[PDB]
C-alpha cells in the first residue's frame, strides 16, 4: 500500500527508530488506518472494484477507458444502416 | 524474577536520560538532545504496551516526584490494581548517575535536578494512556496535573522541548472521546483546550526555541479545522512564524497538509494543488503513515474536480488504496464525461462516507463543475456549436440558461469561447501557435528562478553537518 | 476560539460596553492575538477619544498582539505609552515578554546618545516610563 | 427595558426595538457576569443563560427589517458562544435555525464567498442533519446556481422569495441587484455588440426604459442602441497598465538576462 509510484517513496524514505513514533501518531490524528474502517463501515466487501479489468488488481496497464462498454456493436449498426440508405439513395 | 523484568526496562531508560543530562550540562542545545529522545520514546512506546502496566510504575516510583508517583498509579488501580516493585530496591534507589541526579546525592540533597526528570515521567503517563486505548477520566487527571506545573515556573530550552510533545497527546485524547460518544461537558471544556494551545505560543517566543514554535502551529490548524471555526484560521495563516530548520519532517508533511484544507474552502484551488503535493512527497511510504496518506489523497483527488484538472485513473490503480477511494473514482469519471446523471448517483450512494470525513462539503460544489467541464468539452469538441446542442447533451435547460453559463464561466476563463447572440453560435478562442507569441518567454524565467532556489538551499544545507562533524573530535 | 462578540462590543454604540470591550480584549489577548491584530486600529481610535479612562488598557493590548506578531520594536513604543500597568507582570511564570524587550531597547539608544554629550537624561528621545 | 424589549419584538414594531437597545446594554454587563461564560454549564446558569441568549436574539433579527445590516452583524456575533458548546442542553432552539439562515445570506449579499464557505464549516458540526436544512438551504441553493454560472435558476429562487414579505426579503433585492453586477462583469469578453433590446434581456429588465439607466450608472456607451465593449475594456486596462507593479508586471527583455547573470557570479 503505497501513495503514487509506489517505487519511488519506498526509495525516498524508510524507517528510522527516531521517526518510528511520529509517523504511527500521525496516523492516529485523523484516526484510524482508513482501509479496515471502510468494509465494517459500508457493511458489505467489493464487488464494485470489479467494474473494470484494470480496477481490481493493477496486473495490465491503464488503457483510459472507464465504462469498458464494447464499441463493435455499435459500430456494426452503423454500417449496415448507412449501406441501406445508399443502396435507396 | 519479576524484579528483574522491570529492573531491565528501567536500565535502558536511564541510559537515554543520562546522556541527555550530561549534554545539557555543557551547555543546552536543541538539536543534538532531540535525536536521543526521539530513539528513547520509541523505546518507551514499545515497553509500556508489551510489558506490563507495572513497568511504568517502578520507574516513577524510583525518582523523586513532586506527586506524580501517586497520579500515576491511580491509573493503574483502575484497570486491576498494582503493589509490586515499591518496596526499597525500587525505592531506595535513584538510579547510576555520576553525582548530579545519583541515589547518595539526590537523598542526602547536596544536589537535586528534578529538572529534567519530571518532564520525562510526563512523557510516559501520555504514551502509557494511548497504549491502553482508553480514554475517559484518566484524560480529565492527565490534563489537570501537567500543565501548571510547566506553568508555573519557566523552562530550559530542553525541557521545553519535552513539554511540545506532550500537548499533541493531551488534544487528541480529548478530541477522540467527543468521536466514541458525544457529550455535552467535551464542548465547554473544549473553550478550556483552546485557550491554552494559543497562549503556549506565546510562551515559545521568547525561549526562541525554533523546534518548540513549529509544533505548536500544527496543532491550531487542526484544533480549528475539527471544530470548523475556518475564520479564526484564516486570519491566522496569513500570520503565521513557521522555521523550516530544525523541524522534522512529520511535523512539515502536516503543516502543509492543513494549509491545503483551509485554502481548498476559501475557493482557493490553486494554492491548494501546490501545497498538498508538498505534503505527500515528505511523508513515508508505510502503513505507519497509511491514515496520513487517505485522508491526504481525498483531500488531493477533490481539489482536481474543483480546478477542472480531473485526476488520473492510473492513480488509484498504482496505489492499493482503491477501496479507500472508491467514492472519488466514480467522481473522478463522473465529472469527465459530462453525466449529471452518473455525478448525482455518486453523492447519494456514497454520502455518508464523504459525511464522517468532513469532505462532504467540498463535494457538492462539484455538481457546478460537471456543468462547467461539460461546456469545456463541448467547446474542444466543435468550435462553434448551437446552443440546442448543448442542451441535449448535458440535460440542461433553455438555451438562454446555457448563454448564461458561459458568460460566468468565462470571467474564470474556464471555457475560453465567447457567445454570438445574433450569430447564434459559441466561437473558441484557442487556435494554438503561442510559440509565435512572446509567451514562453515568461516560462523559461521561471523555471530557471526555480533553479536558482534549490541550488541556494543546497548551500546552506551542504555544509551544516560537515561542520559538526569537523569540529567534532574522532580523532 | 473566536473574537467576534469581542468585536461587537466595540462597535456598539453605548459607552458603557465600549469600556468593557477593553478588559474583554485583554484577558484573553493570548489566545485571540492573530484575530485582534486585523482590527487593531479599532482601538487605536478609542485611544484617541477621550471619553474612556480605560485609555491606558486600549494601548496595553497593542503590545501584547505585536509581540506574538513578530514586531518587537512596536510593542515597547505603545508600552510606554499606557503608563502603569506594567509593572505587574515583571515576575510572573507566564508573560515576562513585554517588559524583557524594554531593557534591550534602551542599551540601543544609549549608545547612540551619549557620543554626542555624556548627559542624555533630560532628552525627550527617552521616554520616562522607559528610564523606570 | 429587559422584559420591555421582548414584547416591542412581539408586537411588530422595529424602530421600537432599536431605540430602547442601548440602555439594556450596559444591564448586558451584569448578566454576563453571572454566567462563568460556560466554563461548566449548571441548571442555574442554563438560567441565567437563556437571559443572556434573550436579549441579543430579538435585538437582531429586529435590525435586518430596519435595514442596518451593520448592526445585525453586530447582535449575531455575540450569540457565538452560546450556540458553540452545551448542545442538547438549552442552546438549539427553532430561533437559532432562523437566525443562522439570515447571517448566511448576509455574508452572501455583502458578496463575501470566502467567509460564506468558511462560515458553512463551522455550521457543518452543529445543525445541518440535526435539524435539517429547511431554511437554510435557500442560502446553500443560491450560492450554487450562480457558481455553475445559471442565473436562470438564481433569479427564480430569489423571485419566490419576495412572494414572503418577512425579512428574508431585505437580503433578496439586494442579492437581486448582485446578479446584474456579476453579468455586466463578464459582458465585456462575451460580446461587442447588442442591440437594446438584448442588453435588457440578459440585465433582467421588463422595461427599456430601466436599462438605459442603469448603463449611466454602470457606465456602459450606448450609441444609437448598440453598446461598445471594447471601449470599456481599454479604460479597465488603462488603470491596471498606470499602477506600480509594472517593470516585472511586463517583464523586461533586459531584465531577465540580468537576473541570471549576478546568480552565476554570487
Amino acid at each position: 500500500m503505497s501513495t503514487d509510484v509506489a517505487a519511488a517513496q519506498a526509495q525516498s524514505k524508510i524507517d528510522l527508530t527516531k521517526k518510528k513514533n511520529e509517523e504511527i501518531n500521525k496516523k492516529s490524528l485523523e484516526e484510524d488506518d482508513e482501509f479496515e474502517d471502510f468494509p465494517i463501515d459500508t457493511w458489505a466487501n467489493g464487488e464494485t472494484i470489479k467494474s473494470n479489468a484494470v480496477t481490481q488488481t493493477n496486473i495490465w496497464e491503464e488503457n483510459w477507458d472507464d465504462v469498458e462498454v464494447d464499441d463493435d456493436f455499435t459500430n456494426e449498426l452503423k454500417a449496415e444502416l448507412d449501406r441501406y440508405k445508399r443502396e435507396n439513395q | 524474577l519479576h524484579h528483574s523484568e522491570k529492573k531491565y526496562a528501567e536500565e535502558d531508560q536511564v541510559q537515554e536520560l543520562l546522556k541527555v543530562l550530561n549534554e545539557i550540562s555543557k551547555t543546552t542545545l536543541t538539536l543534538d538532545p532531540r535525536y536521543i529522545w526521539r530513539s528513547l520514546k520509541d523505546l518507551s512506546s514499545l515497553r509500556n504496551q508489551e510489558l506490563l502496566n507495572a513497568e511504568t510504575l517502578c520507574f516513577t516510583v524510583n525518582v523523586l516526584y513532586p506527586d506524580s508517583s501517586s497520579f500515576k498509579k491511580n491509573l493503574l488501580k483502575f484497570i486491576t490494581s498494582n503493589h509490586k516493585s515499591s518496596v526499597p530496591g525500587s525505592a531506595e534507589l535513584r538510579n547510576s548517575y555520576p553525582a548530579s541526579f545519583y541515589s547518595v546525592n539526590t537523598e542526602k540533597k547536596t544536589i537535586e535536578v528534578t529538572a529534567e526528570i519530571n518532564c520525562f515521567m510526563h512523557l510516559l503517563v501520555q504514551l502509557f494512556l494511548w497504549d491502553s486505548k482508553e480514554l475517559e477520566q484518566l484524560v480529565e487527571f492527565n490534563r489537570k496535573v501537567v500543565i501548571p506545573n510547566l506553568l508555573c515556573y519557566y523552562n530550559l530550552r530542553s525541557l521545553n522541548l519535552i513539554n511540545a510533545k506532550l500537548w499533541f497527546y493531551i488534544y487528541l485524547s480529548h478530541e477522540t472521546l467527543a468521536r466514541s460518544s458525544e457529550e455535552i461537558n467535551s464542548d465547554n471544556q473544549n473553550i478550556i483546550l483552546r485557550s491554552t494551545m494559543m497562549k503556549f505560543l506565546k510562551i515559545a517566543s521568547l525561549k526562541h526555541d525554533n523546534e518548540t514554535k513549529a509544533m505548536l502551529i500544527n496543532l491550531i490548524l487542526r484544533d480549528f479545522l475539527n471544530n470548523g471555526e475556518v475564520d479564526s484560521a484564516s486570519d491566522f495563516i496569513s500570520k503565521l512564524e513557521y522555521p523550516h530548520t530544525d523541524v522534522s519532517s512529520s511535523l512539515e508533511a502536516r503543516y502543509f497538509f492543513y494549509l491545503s484544507k483551509i485554502n481548498a474552502i476559501q475557493l482557493d484551488y490553486s494554492t491548494a494543488n501546490e501545497y498538498i503535493i508538498a505534503a505527500i512527497r515528505k511523508a513515508p511510504h508505510n502503513s505507519k503513515s497509511l491514515g496520513f496518506l487517505q485522508q491526504s489523497n481525498k483531500l488531493h483527488c477533490c481539489i482536481q474536480l474543483l480546478m477542472g484538472d480531473i485526476p488520473e485513473l492510473s492513480f488509484f490503480h498504482q496505489s492499493n488504496m482503491q477501496k479507500s477511494l472508491l467514492p472519488y473514482y466514480h467522481l473522478t469519471k463522473a465529472v469527465k464525461l459530462g453525466d449529471l446523471k452518473k455525478f448525482t448517483s455518486t453523492i447519494t450512494k456514497y454520502k455518508q462516507l464523504l459525511l464522517k470525513d468532513d469532505t462532504y462539503q467540498l463535494c457538492v460544489r462539484l455538481r457546478s463543475n460537471v456543468i462547467k467541464t461539460g461546456i469545456r468539452i463541448i467547446s474542444l469538441t466543435y468550435k462553434k456549436i448551437s446552443l440546442r446542442d448543448i442542451c441535449l447533451k448535458l440535460n440542461l435547460d433553455s438555451e438562454q440558461t446555457v448563454e448564461y453559463m458561459v458568460s460566468r464561466a468565462i470571467r474564470d476563463g474556464v471555457i475560453e469561447a465567447k457567445i454570438n447572440h445574433e450569430d447564434g453560435f459559441i466561437e473558441t478562442t484557442e487556435l494554438l501557435n503561442i510559440y509565435d507569441s512572446e509567451d514562453p518567454q515568461q516560462v523559461f524565467d521561471e523555471r530557471i528562478k526555480f533553479a536558482n532556489q534549490l541550488h541556494d538551499e543546497y548551500l546552506v544545507s551542504m555544509r551544516y553537518p560537515e561542520d559538526k562533524k569537523t569540529q567534532q573530535n574522532e580523532k | 476560539t473566536t473574537a467576534a462578540p469581542l468585536l461587537a462590543l466595540l462597535r456598539e454604540n453605548q459607552d458603557s460596553v465600549k469600556t468593557y470591550a477593553l478588559e474583554s480584549i485583554n484577558n484573553v489577548v493570548d489566545q485571540l492575538w492573530s484575530e485582534i491584530s486585523n482590527e487593531l486600529p479599532d482601538i487605536e481610535a478609542l485611544y484617541d477619544d477621550d471619553t474612556f479612562s480605560d485609555r491606558e488598557m486600549a494601548a496595553l493590548i497593542a503590545s501584547k498582539v505585536y509581540y506574538n506578531l513578530g514586531e518587537y520594536e512596536s510593542a515597547v513604543k505603545y508600552a510606554l505609552a499606557a503608563k502603569d500597568r506594567f509593572d505587574i507582570d515583571e515576575k510572573s511564570q507566564f508573560v515576562e515578554t513585554i517588559v524583557s524587550k524594554s531593557i534591550e531597547m534602551y542599551v540601543q539608544e544609549a549608545s547612540k546618545q551619549y557620543t554626542k554629550d555624556e548627559q542624555f537624561y533630560t532628552k525627550d528621545i527617552i521616554d520616562p516610563k522607559l528610564t523606570s | 427595558l429587559t422584559k420591555s424589549l421582548s414584547i416591542a419584538f412581539e408586537n411588530g414594531d422595529y424602530a421600537a426595538c432599536e431605540k430602547l437597545l442601548p440602555p439594556i446594554k450596559i444591564e448586558l454587563i451584569k448578566n454576563n457576569l453571572l454566567i462563568p461564560d460556560l466554563s461548566i454549564q449548571n441548571d442555574i446558569y442554563l438560567n441565567d443563560l437563556m437571559i443572556t441568549k434573550r436579549i441579543l436574539e430579538v435585538g437582531a433579527l429586529a435590525s435586518i427589517q430596519t435595514f442596518n445590516f451593520d448592526s445585525f452583524e453586530n447582535y449575531f456575533n455575540q450569540l457565538k458562544p452560546y450556540y458553540f458548546s452545551n448542545n442538547h442542553k438549552l442552546s438549539e432552539s427553532d430561533k437559532k435555525s432562523k437566525l443562522i439562515s439570515l447571517y448566511l445570506l448576509n455574508l452572501l449579499s455583502q458578496n463575501n464567498t470566502t467567509k460564506f464557505h468558511s462560515e458553512l464549516q463551522y455550521l457543518d458540526k452543529h445543525i445541518k442533519n440535526l435539524e435539517d436544512d429547511s431554511l437554510l438551504s435557500y442560502p446553500i441553493k443560491l450560492d450554487r446556481w450562480l457558481m455553475e454560472g445559471s442565473y436562470q435558476k438564481a433569479w427564480d429562487l430569489l423571485q419566490s422569495g419576495s412572494q414572503n414579505i418577512s425579512e428574508f426579503d431585505s437580503f433578496t433585492d439586494i442579492l437581486k441587484s448582485a446578479i446584474r453586477d456579476e453579468i455586466a462583469k463578464n459582458t465585456e469578453l462575451s460580446y461587442d455588440f447588442l442591440p437594446l433590446s438584448n442588453i435588457k434581456a440578459l440585465l433582467f429588465f421588463n422595461n427599456e426604459k430601466e436599462t438605459e439607466k442603469f448603463a449611466l450608472e454602470r457606465n456602459w456607451p450606448i450609441v444609437n442602441s448598440k453598446v461598445y465593449f471594447n471601449n470599456q475594456s481599454k479604460e479597465k486596462a488603462d488603470y491596471e497598465d498606470e499602477m506600480m507593479h509594472e517593470e516585472d508586471q511586463k517583464t523586461n527583455i533586459i531584465e531577465k538576462a540580468m537576473d541570471y547573470a549576478i546568480s552565476i557570479e554570487n
